[PDB]
């Protein structure tokens, strides 16, 4: 169906996470 | 960039840099959304008053970068233009209303692990993410001050810098500005009283504002460094061009062409 | 202080 998007190769598809990626989640849950 | 830091590799694989032929420099920030479309900022391209007026044979685009200035010949490609399209009512005149510009590339791009395209948000994402206290990422290879002392200062970053700034309300984006700010903006950045620094700086505009959902994991780009004030100025706030907004004029253009 | 890049690219 639709395009993989916003996944990238060396983080999300490998369960890696970037040094400052839970800044941006725990600005949801304020 | 002011007050981020270095990006690590293949943190923002849709990430693309506007190259000038002649001479060679760093123009705009850009991103990749599909195999053979960019998106980045009109302004990068087109601004009749400084009589800017770029066309398919002035540019490159150079796609999965870490270095600002290295060829990094293992991991970057680079590709030509096919055609331009910028939104037919991009006001220049009086506050860069519209700022959104399309490329569509020569050649299609192979993906790999340094490059990977970003996702355009739908109605319900748009309506849950972009919310004032939500935070966002800017990425580009802009510059690290608004001002530095000439041949001692840094200066411009060695490899892609990121900064994470929150959304802010409407009313308070109104106040700091006298620009006539339309439906088409948002601003983001820290209030003076917050204690935390950060923007885009020249160099950066044309680059992604991104936001990462946290249900189905993906990357969503909400805007476009489009402009401000100088860089990191205490009570001013940085620009975006809303994304959602202009998806309709987008999905005409990558439809009929 | 860019590296240069296959000329090609540049006409
Ligand atoms: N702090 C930020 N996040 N931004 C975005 C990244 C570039 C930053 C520095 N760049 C500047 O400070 C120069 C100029 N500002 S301005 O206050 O003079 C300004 C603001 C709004 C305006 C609307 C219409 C016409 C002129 C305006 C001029 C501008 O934004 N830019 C954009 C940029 O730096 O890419 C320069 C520019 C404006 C319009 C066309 C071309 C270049 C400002
Ligand atoms: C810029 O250049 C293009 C192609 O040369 C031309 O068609 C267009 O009308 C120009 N626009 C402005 C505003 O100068
Ligand atoms: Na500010």
């Amino acid at each position: 169906g639709e395009a993989d998007c916003g996944l990238r190769p060396l983080f999300e598809k490998k369960s890696l996470e970037d040094k400052t990626e839970r800044e941006l989640l725990e600005s949801y849950i304020d | 960039i002011v007050e981020g830091s270095d990006a690590e590799i293949g943190m923002s694989p849709w990430q693309v840099m506007l190259f000038r032929k002649s001479p060679q420099e760093l123009l705009c920030g850009a991103s990749l959304i599909s195999d053979r479309w960019v998106l980045t900022a009109a302004h990068c391209l087109l601004y009749p008053p400084w009589d800017k007026n770029f066309t398919e044979n002035d540019l490159l685009v150079r796609i999965g970068k870490h270095s600002r200035t290295r060829y990094e010949r293992n991991i970057e490609k680079i590709s030509m233009l096919e055609k331009i399209y910028i939104h037919p009512r991009y006001n220049w005149r009086e506050n860069l209303d519209r700022d959104i510009a399309l490329m569509k590339l020569k050649k299609p791009v192979a993906f790999s692990d340094y490059i990977h395209p970003v996702c355009l948000p739908d109605r319900e994402t748009a309506a849950s993410l972009l919310q004032a206290g939500y935070k966002g990422r800017v990425t580009g290879w802009g510059n690290l001050k608004e001002t530095w002392t000439a041949n001692v200062g840094k200066g411009q970053p060695s490899v892609l810098q990121v900064v994470n700034l929150p959304i802010v309300e409407r009313p308070v984006c109104k106040d700091s500005t006298r620009i006539r700010i339309t439906d088409n903006m948002f601003c983001a950045g820290y209030k003076p009283d917050e204690g935390k620094r950060g923007d885009a700086c020249e160099g950066d505009s044309g680059g992604p504002f991104v936001m990462k959902s946290p249900f189905n994991n993906r990357w969503y780009q909400m805007g476009i460094v489009s402009w401000g004030e100088g860089c990191d100025r205490d009570g001013k706030y940085g620009f975006y061009t809303h994304v959602f907004r202009l998806k309709k004029w987008i999905q005409k253009v990558i439809d009929q062409f | 202080d860019f590296e240069e890049i296959p000329e090609e690219y540049l006409q």
